[PDB]
């Protein structure tokens, strides 16, 4: 037996194999035991190397033998991933066979450095009212999801990925956006389901799904995000671009703390180690919108935290806005109210995005972000006098408040957004009940496909609006509304 | 007619109080309930540095 | 003929290395491993006995082997100084990083220097002027000063500098270093564009400030360096160019939250809150040495994260002593759309002092706090039981005190995005005079808004009249 | 020969484990062959535990460490009077050599129980709310307490710069020699304090001690204990000092790190078991002694740093059970207004009134009580309270008193200045005044009596005390100001 390239079983217990010999053994070289499963050389120490495993400790005994690999940690990449569902080390789970890699890319790749970066300014189209109005998402961005258990977090990143549909049929392969969506920590029946829902919508051919589930060992949930990246940033180095959803990175960090503690590294703040804010940072640097040099790639990333009772000051979600481009904060009081998508426009901002908006929304989004999370101002006030000039920011406040509503899996064309918003903006709502502004807004767009299209397709076709359509619009409007 | 407008603007100022004291009482039972936690896990922590050495 | 030994061991950013030799190399030298793409630098750290050091990796140590040949450079870690470093974009190790060849500066300075004495020390009490009124006037920025900003997440950290970079920068005559610490390589990125596009960095001409970056990115050994390397360009400046410098660090914390991802890795049990024993003496190293001294000044802004949005956490609250101003800067008040979101009560200056300021400066400062506090001690009242239940002087006060809460608010040029107004700046003169005004009672009939998001009074009387047509 | 040199076996942190040094003594002074200085505090079978006075940056495996035969000590003398060292007593001022009228050991037992005698000469702080509300003796410790920048070391400042009144004389009872410990604190703010004292002509009869916040932790640890010694020459021979600590929970966490990187398990909150004994033993130093011992005393006023308003953390109530009262100061009180911001409800001197100029002990009645009352309808007062004859006027009273206790920095009084102010508000020859014009009130009023009725105010400087006859010329005196 040689100990270079092979070893030896000291012990096994909490995850870890301590193993002697592997004297030829890189750090973080992933090796095989007897039993198939694999881990990776965590810390080489004189006399014998430390093994976090890949899987349950049942699967490695004392004694046994440990074959070197010869290779760091790494994953397949390429479009032939495409439309397949992997585990954390690339494995397809979905009983489809071998991955067809253009190549293996390693899990831990270093960012982008200063030099190759261009500030995002092209539109990463959500399909959702209120994100694509109110907080822009840019290609190369990252954009926090945010907010309590059972908020709506996942339809926000979900819709976005089937609204891909748009362009993802299209040839023009700039407009094109390929989606990687890690589920981390999550019930594998909610993964399944998740990807019947993609296959129903015809989303799956052009996304990636990475499952690193709530059985499967602490290891393979904290790696999923990094082999998960690797995955996307192949799209992002190819001149292509390529949307990874986190979901979610809460769990990815609850991992992350059975790992040290069991390998007993000292308990900061909320029991997390030291190094737990370089778990994400290091992550999402990956994220990038790249210069015409390197191709004009991106990846884009929308991380999910889950908040306690609301509270996002505590450590790990304070963490994340400190690593990414802006939240979209979504509130549980919204989302019992039947406000869905429960966005808090007071705590949701997008940091960059601003540049990559379509113009024809930055253009009716006049001062909405101002205005709304504004006449939040009045609101709370309100429930101490039966006012005059702030009577009016209550009727259109709560009218937008409607207008930004939406059902889930119905991603919305800019061509069809822009007019409910002028609609509201300028108060053609001010009429119309509360309880009639749902069914307004359908009947609207029938009206608008079926008699002034030539409008809608202007909008889609120069994204800007010209006095002359801006006039127009207004005409149409006008119409419908006293009907 | 004075005590009476009274008598009825309390009644309603007080709801409003009393809805109002509620919402922070709710804001600080969550506040109560992180702190508490925090208390466990540092002394946890204490003992733990404590034990290892 | 060099000084050879070999890797014992790796865990993440510790490396362990044995010498064959007597002569072992001195505890915060450069070592270095050729490996296939370059070279990866180690730090000495510590002798662990029997001919073996602890070193810190700069880079990642995936890939390395024990038996690995490891070279003593026989020095610590260098960077060069001076003018040729203008311009440029470097690395914890002083290496460039805009692709525009080597740094071909005339010395290399070792990037750990002792700090100056307590002889060496040179006082003043000499006023900065910013241009924003919360600072200007309720606490005052210092001229050779340490300026420090302390934000929880998101809170207004970093665009703040950049006002102050917009402010203080073009016109300083000497040079400014920026230092990203464990920050957005994209934000690096947005203000080497910047200083390019103001021209305070010409690619063909002549620039005024160095760049040096150790972004979040960077494994931790690179985070707790990348400040020294960022300040020896700084004191090189101060000392031997009797130059008036000018350094932006964003962010501190950074540097103190890399030191504690290694510590347990260096053997030290932990102190408190899981940071290392000697989270202030590392603090009072780099701190120390960013001081204006005898033989020349420095104006040293400094992010200052704060984890959880504690300010009672070891690093924040052990940064405060080191600072001769602090601006913090609070959540709730950015909640409220009040930017610059600054406390205008729990931001301080040592020159807040008639003998600096003038008494009249002074009086109006105190009274908008005096003010302001009163409204403090108040908001529990005022949120449970409205405003009705107050005397009419509290009743006038808190009518007051949230049209100044207001008005401290300010346009910035570089969050034009966020505002969708202009940016707007307002002499110190003014901001005073305005603010006294307020006070005497001149402008009670005003309603509030017309307070929030201008310059000075002028701008009130303006946006009152554009509300009342 | 292991007996006086030792091999370092590892090092770093400023820590060195040391081979041999067979007959080294429990905290002994070392020399390291590279330079540096240390203190044995670990001696163990095999081995020696060592904390560096300096960088260990020099410091290799194998180095040579010598014996000093010295357990740690410090020059002292009146020789040190004007100068600025540091925490072993090495200038650091530029001003070249210290001239010592001897050494004395860091860590020195305190006086025992039979050579002390009861605080009861006042230290006249010169500021009117400590004055009046917390007199601090000669020999007592007072805690300073309170968050960051809430006016800690400006209490401190202003009764080292108030001693001028009898440090420029030759009587050598009254004097009161100052010693400042700068523990942790950058340098930049030690220079701008000595440039403080410089401006003041403090800098004479004031030694500074400054284990900055780049210093090794064992010279911060240190620097309290050879500043008590300093300290404590003037005690032990017929003099006075007054010793601040600036601050103490600064040292505290350096001795944290000392205690860590030495691999001594901690306690709570990661300090050593014995950080309570820490300071106790510092602290219990500070003592009036006996006559038969020459009559000299150490008054010390340490100072704490809370986070947070939170005196309960285990630091601040250590030192708060060792001490004789506290002043509390308040960020909340300090930005109403109230300068010093001295919450007097939680403040004591526990020596008390028995340290207190006789003339002020009288005037100031029930002012603290009084206050305390004040207070008690401040607070009736909030839920639009509408008051009988004595609550309205009373509330009025304490309204014109807490006005009356604000104070300029750098504005230090005289007992005899204080006396007439702390007489005219008490007794009520304030009340029908507007309130906002107490402050040009105080320094007419005082000038007034400098020109007018100047007799008063030159018997009580001298005879510290009060008869009827002086009473009723200053209550009729006092009644003919109030007309302007
Ligand atoms: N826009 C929407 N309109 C109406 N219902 C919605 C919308 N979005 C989500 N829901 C429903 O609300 C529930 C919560 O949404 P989901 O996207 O699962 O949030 P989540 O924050 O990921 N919850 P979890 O991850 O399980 O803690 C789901 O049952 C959704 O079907
Ligand atoms: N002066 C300002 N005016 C308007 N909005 C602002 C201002 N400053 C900050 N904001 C808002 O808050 C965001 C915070 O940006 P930034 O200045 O990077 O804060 P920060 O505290 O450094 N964030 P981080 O470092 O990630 O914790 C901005 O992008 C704006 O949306
Ligand atoms: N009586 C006073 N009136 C007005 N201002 C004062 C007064 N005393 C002190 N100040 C100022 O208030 C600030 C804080 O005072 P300082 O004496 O440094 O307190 P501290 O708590 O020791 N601060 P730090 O050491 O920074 O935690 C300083 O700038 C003083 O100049
Ligand atoms: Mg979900
Ligand atoms: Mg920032
Ligand atoms: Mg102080």
């Amino acid at each position: 037996a040689n100990l270079n390239e092979t070893g030896r079983v000291l012990a096994v217990g909490d995850g870890i194999a301590r193993v002697f010999g592997l004297n030829n053994i890189q750090a973080e070289e992933l090796v095989e035991f007897s039993s198939g499963v694999k881990g990776m050389a965590l810390n080489l120490e004189p006399g014998q190397v430390g093994i976090v495993l890949f899987g349950s400790d049942r699967l490695v005994k004392e004694g046994e033998l440990v074959k070197r690999t010869g290779n760091i940690v790494d994953v397949p990449v390429g479009p032939g991933l495409l439309g397949r569902v992997v585990d954390a080390l690339g494995n397809p789970i979905d009983g489809k066979g071998p991955i067809d890699a253009a190549g293996r890319s390693r899990a831990q790749v270093k960012a982008p450095g200063i030099l190759p970066r261009r500030s995002v300014h092209e539109p990463v189209q959500t399909g959702l009212k209120a994100v694509d109005a109110l907080v822009p998402i840019g290609r190369g961005q990252r954009e926090l999801i945010i907010g309590d258990r059972q908020t709506g977090k996942t339809a926000v990143a979900l819709d976005t990925i089937l609204n891909q549909k748009r362009w993802n049929n299209g040839s023009d392969e700039s407009k094109k956006l390929y989606c990687v969506y890690v589920a981390v920590g999550q019930k594998r029946s909610t993964v399944a389901q998740l990807v019947q829902t993609l296959e129903q919508h015809d989303a799956m051919k052009y996304s990636i799904i990475v499952a690193a589930t709530a059985s499967e060992a602490a290891p393979l949930q904290y790696l999923a995000p990094f082999t998960a990246a690797s995955i996307g940033e192949w799209f992002r180095d190819n001149g292509k671009h390529a949307l990874i959803v986190y979901d979610d990175l809460s769990k990815q960090a609850v991992a992350y703390r059975q790992l040290s503690l069991l390998l007993r590294r000292p308990p900061g703040r909320e029991a997390y180690p030291g190094d737990v804010f370089y778990l994400h940072s290091r992550l999402l640097e990956r994220a990038a919108k790249l210069s015409e040099k390197e191709g004009s790639g991106s990846l884009t990333a929308l991380p999910v935290i889950e908040t306690q009772g609301g509270d996002v000051s505590a450590y790990i979600p304070t963490n994340v806005i400190s690593i990414t481009d802006g939240q979209i904060f979504l509130e549980a009081e919204l989302f019992y109210k039947g406000i869905r998508p429960a966005i808090n426009v007071g705590l949701s901002v997008s940091r960059v995005g601003s540049a990559a908006q379509v113009k024809a929304l930055k253009q009716v989004a006049g001062s909405l972000k101002l205005f709304l999370a504004q006449y939040r101002e009045v609101a709370a006030s309100a429930q101490s006098d039966l006012d005059a000039s702030t009577k009016q920011t209550l009727v259109r406040g709560e009218r937008l408040t409607q207008l930004l509503k939406q059902n889930q899996y119905s991603p919305l064309a800019t061509e069809e957004q822009v007019p409910l918003i002028y609609a509201g903006v300028n108060g053609h709502l001010d009429g119309i009940e509360l309880s009639r502004i749902g069914e307004f807004e359908s009947s609207f767009l029938s009206y608008l496909k079926s008699n002034h299209n030539e409008l809608l397709t202007e909008i889609r076709e120069k994204g800007e609006l010209s006095k002359e359509l801006l006039a127009s619009l207004k005409s149409a409007t006008e119409s419908f509304v006293a009907t | 007619q004075g005590y009476a407008a009274e008598i009825s603007a309390r009644r309603n100022a007080m709801d409003n109080a009393s809805k109002n004291a509620g919402d922070m009482i709710n804001r600080y039972s969550i506040l109560y309930n992180r702190t508490r936690q925090a208390v466990i896990t540092n002394e946890l922590v204490d003992i733990i540095t404590g034990a290892s050495s | 003929t060099p000084i050879t030994g070999k890797v014992t061991a790796v865990i993440g950013a510790i490396v362990d290395v044995h010498f064959e030799q007597s002569e072992l190399p001195a505890i915060l030298n450069a070592l270095e491993i050729k490996t296939p793409q370059g070279k990866l630098v180690l730090e000495v750290a510590q002798h662990l006995g029997e001919n073996t050091v602890r070193t810190i990796a700069m880079d990642g140590t995936e890939g390395l082997v024990r038996g690995e040949k490891v070279l003593d450079t026989g020095g610590p870690i260098s960077v060069p100084v001076g003018r040729e470093t203008l311009g440029r974009i470097i690395n914890v190790i002083g290496e460039p990083i805009d692709e525009r060849g080597p740094i071909k500066s005339k010395l290399r300075k070792p990037i750990h220097a002792d700090p100056p004495s307590f002889a060496e020390q040179s006082t003043s009490a000499e006023i900065l002027e910013t241009g924003i009124k919360v600072v200007d006037l309720l606490a005052p920025y210092a001229r050779g000063g340490k300026i420090g900003l302390f934000g929880g997440a998101g809170v207004g950290k970093t665009v703040f500098i950049q006002e102050l970079i917009n402010n203080i920068a073009k016109a300083h005559g000497g040079f400014s270093v920026f230092t990203g610490v464990g920050e957005r390589t994209r934000e690096g990125n947005d203000l080497y564009r910047e200083m390019k596009e103001t021209g305070v960095i010409n690619l063909e001409g002549e620039s005024k400030v160095a760049l040096v970056f150790g972004q979040m990115n960077e494994p931790p050994g690179a985070r707790a360096r990348v400040a020294l390397t960022g300040l020896t360009i700084a004191e090189y400046f101060r000392d031997e160019e009797g130059q008036d410098v000018l350094l932006f660090i964003d962010n501190i914390f950074r540097f103190t939250q890399a030191g504690s991802e290694v510590s347990a890795l260096l053997g030290r049990i932990p102190s408190a809150v899981g940071y290392q024993p000697t989270l202030a003496t590392d603090m009072g190293l780099l701190q120390e040495r960013i001081t204006t001294t005898k033989k020349g000044s420095v104006t040293s802004v400094q992010a200052v994260y704060v984890p959880a949005d504690d300010l009672t956490d070891p690093a924040p609250a052990t940064t405060f002593a080191h600072l001769d101003a602090t601006t913090v800067l609070s959540r709730g008040i950015s909640e409220l759309g009040i930017y610059p979101a600054v406390d205008p009560l729990d931001s301080k200056s040592r020159l807040l002092d008639a003998a600096v300021v003038g008494q009249e400066h002074y009086d109006v400062a105190s009274k908008v706090q005096e003010t302001l506090q009163t409204y403090k001690s108040l908001q529990d009242i005022i949120a449970i039981l409205g405003m009705d239940e107050l005397s009419e002087q509290d009743k006038l006060t808190v009518e007051r005190a949230r049209k100044i809460q207001r008005f401290l608010s300010q346009p910035f040029a570089v969050a034009e995005v966020f505002t969708g107004i202009p940016g707007k700046l307002v002499r110190l003169k003014d901001t005073v005079a305005s603010f006294k005004a307020v006070l005497e009672g001149k402008y009670d009939n005003i309603p509030e808004h017309a307070f929030y998001m201008v310059g000075g009074i002028e701008d009130v009387v303006a946006k009152a009249e554009k509300l009342a047509a």
